[PDB]
């Protein structure tokens, strides 16, 4: 079926509410709420029914073909997606998810560079990773250079799920090079920009320092 | 309690047949009202329900995939088994079984959920490298260091620190596949800058779909000069 909104990022203490539209009419909604790669958790079943261990802060309402899912005051905790369930009647469907993100204040990442291990060099490659550690907003660009040549096509990123406490994300930047291009150059670093930095901060080492 | 957990093979190839387990406790199947459906989810998307069964044997399957599916059950053995046909790489997914009580709600408790593949490529376990606390001394504030996770398939693995016993300030990045086609990551731990060369730092490493366990020790680097 059809849901609504798809994405929201909103403030704490902020009122919520998610839509889902069947084209059929539906009997009865259930509401889901799935914390990132865990197993959902039933919140309300029967349209408005809150099941046990939800916060009354949730609540669902609705009849016909529109239904919705409303949280009072949305807090740290509440980030996750959500999900109504459709099981009164065929087919039996799912909606497409409210991924809900927590507003904070901004939070300056703390950035660390970490060369290549000598076990791994043995192996042939070398990777050299950059954390962007406990910052917000999410957008951050990661910048190698290698001897003061930028680096295009030789990185890749992994963010984090916003945690459910600080509402804040976590980055790595990683950088693989061959053992033998690896060896070619000198000054590896990492270069960060991000909203709470006045100016791009750089974490770097040279080759053979230690 | 009221438990559910599925299980079956990490990887299939396409076109075969994918049979899963739904093994659970805190409850009969036999009870009249009860019933056990099943799940998935591919990367990234919705959750898609795909079938269910009754206590008295009544099965319900998604009309898209029914001609693929075979939910049975086995309350003598307290699973309930979920067979799908010709996979494609489509159906890649973390499936879950779920228990229900009809008359009454949907999913009130959910399995842990276990992740498919459907590849071609092999089984491959990782290795796993230090990423060394740049640190060394200890008036310092905090420290990081972690563990690279490098070259396995498929996912997923999981990573802690010292057998559990170290989960503050814990980042296990979600796995990304090279273009070598094999997955990696890292797992970062901030600590007390004092505690670099005293505190021991282990990463305990498991990739269930290849059976494989590496604990990697982490610590500062000696360095290589005139000493």
């Amino acid at each position: 079926m059809t849901q609504s909104p798809s994405t929201l990022s909103a403030s704490v203490g902020d009122r919520v509410t998610i839509t889902c539209k069947c084209q059929l009419s539906v009997g009865y909604m259930h509401w889901y709420q799935q914390k990132p790669g865990k197993a959902p958790k039933l919140l309300i079943y029967d349209t408005s029914k809150l099941a046990s261990g939800v916060p009354s802060r949730f609540s669902g309402s609705g009849s016909g073909t529109a239904f919705t899912l409303t949280i009072s005051s949305l807090q740290p905790d509440d980030f996750a997606t959500y999900y109504c369930f459709q099981g009164s009647g065929y087919p039996f469907t799912f909606g497409g998810g409210t991924k809900l993100e927590i507003k904070r204040t901004v939070a300056a990442p703390s950035v660390f560079i970490f060369p290549p291990s000598d076990e791994q060099l043995k192996s042939g490659t070398a990777s050299v990773v950059c954390l962007l550690n406990n910052f917000y907003p999410r957008e951050a660009k990661v910048q190698w250079k290698v001897d003061n040549a930028l680096q295009s096509g030789n990185s890749q990123e992994s963010v984090t799920e916003q945690d459910s406490k600080d509402s804040t994300y976590s980055l790595s930047s990683t950088l693989t090079l061959s053992k033998a291009d690896y060896e070619k150059h000198k000054v590896y670093a990492c270069e960060v920009t991000h909203q709470g930095l006045s100016s791009p901060v750089t974490k770097s080492f040279n080759r053979g320092e230690c | 309690q009221v438990t559910l957990r599925e299980s079956g093979p990490a990887l299939v190839k396409p076109t075969q047949t994918l049979t899963l387990t739904c093994t659970f406790s805190g409850f009969s199947l036999s009870t009249s009202g009860m019933s056990v459906g099943w799940i998935r989810q591919p990367p990234g998307k919705a959750l898609e329900w795909l079938a269910d069964i009754w206590w008295d044997d009544k099965k319900d399957y998604n009309p898209s995939l029914k001609s693929r599916l075979t939910i049975s059950k086995d309350t003598s053995a307290n699973q309930v088994v979920l067979k799908v046909t010709n996979m494609d790489p489509a159906d890649t997914a973390t499936y879950y079984c779920a228990r229900s009580m009809i008359t009454n709600w949907y999913f009130d408790v959910w399995g842990a959920g276990t992740t498919v593949t459907v590849s071609s490529a092999s089984t491959k376990g990782p290795s796993v490298f230090p990423l060394a606390p740049s640190s060394a001394a200890a008036a310092g504030g905090t420290a990081a260091l972690g563990c690279l996770v490098k070259d396995y398939f498929p996912e997923p693995v999981t990573v802690s620190w010292n057998s559990g016993a170290l989960t503050s300030g814990v980042h296990t990045f979600p796995a990304v596949l090279q273009s070598s086609g094999l997955y990696s990551l890292s797992s970062v731990v901030t600590v007390p800058s004092s505690s670099l060369g005293t505190q021991t730092y282990i990463c305990n490493v498991n990739h269930k779909p290849s059976n494989t366990k590496v604990d990697k020790r982490v610590e500062p680097k000696s360095c290589d000069k005139t000493h």
